[PDB]
Order: structure tokens, then C-alpha cells, then sequence
């Protein structure tokens, strides 16, 4: 187990649907921004280096 | 977080501002080698190629 950063979809029950590591690649540190799964084109703005 | 939307979207207007102004042309057009359009001097105006 590692301390790193995960952002959860919740249903309407409260179960866990899907996940998504905001630590694996630039695509998915992206998703953890805007707080959707699926985004549109453009330039976004992420964390900075 | 707050703060860079703020800023780039303060940044992302100043492009807009300028695509509304000079940006109203649908084709380029190339330079006229006449300069005396009935005596009318143009050089001044256009650009020297
Ligand atoms: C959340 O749970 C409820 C149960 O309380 C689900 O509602 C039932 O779903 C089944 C199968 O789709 C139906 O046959 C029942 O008629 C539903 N009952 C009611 C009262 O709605 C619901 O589908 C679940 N939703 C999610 C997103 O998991
Ligand atoms: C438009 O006016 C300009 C004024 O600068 C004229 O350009 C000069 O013309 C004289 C004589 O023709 C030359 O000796 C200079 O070298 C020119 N200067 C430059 C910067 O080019 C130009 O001839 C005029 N054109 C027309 C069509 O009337």
C-alpha cells in the first residue's frame, strides 16, 4: 500500500463504481482537476513542476 | 487552484480581445506592386516587401 491520491464515483447506493489513480500518467492527473471522467479537448490547466 | 483560474482566465480573454479586432478577415491577400491607384501614393501604408 502506498500513500498516493485516488478520486472515487459513488452510485446512488453509495457503491463504488470506478477509480481513478491521479499518479499514473498526465491523462489521469487530469481527471483528479476537473472531477469528471470524461473531458473535453482543449488546454486544461494541471499542477504545476 | 483559485488563483491560476483567475489569472489564465484573465490571460485567456486578452486573446479574445485580439482575434475580435484584427482577426474579421476570412483570406490574406497579397501586396499590390501598383502604388499610384490614380496618383493616390500608397507605399507609406503597405508594407515595404
Ligand atoms: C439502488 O438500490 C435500489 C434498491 O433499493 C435499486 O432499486 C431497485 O432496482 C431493481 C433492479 O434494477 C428493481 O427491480 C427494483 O424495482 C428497484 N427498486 C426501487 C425501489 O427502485 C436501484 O436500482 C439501485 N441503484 C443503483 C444505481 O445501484
Ligand atoms: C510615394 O512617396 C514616396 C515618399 O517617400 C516616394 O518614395 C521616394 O521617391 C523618390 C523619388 O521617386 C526616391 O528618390 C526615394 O528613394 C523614395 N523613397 C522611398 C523610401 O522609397 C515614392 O516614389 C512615391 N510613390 C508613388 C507611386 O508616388
Amino acid at each position: 500500500l502506498k500513500p498516493t491520491t485516488f478520486m472515487l464515483k459513488y452510485d446512488e447506493n453509495g457503491t463504488i463504481t470506478d477509480a481513478v489513480d491521479c499518479s499514473q500518467n498526465p491523462l489521469a492527473e487530469l481527471k483528479c482537476s476537473v472531477k469528471s471522467f470524461e473531458i473535453d479537448k482543449g488546454i486544461y490547466q494541471t499542477s504545476n513542476f | 487552484t483559485q488563483l491560476n483560474r483567475a489569472l489564465s482566465g484573465i490571460a485567456a480573454e486578452q486573446d479574445r480581445n485580439t482575434r475580435e479586432v484584427f482577426a474579421q478577415v476570412k483570406q490574406m491577400y497579397k501586396t499590390p506592386t501598383l502604388k499610384y491607384f490614380g496618383g493616390f501614393n500608397f507605399s507609406q501604408i503597405l508594407p515595404d516587401p
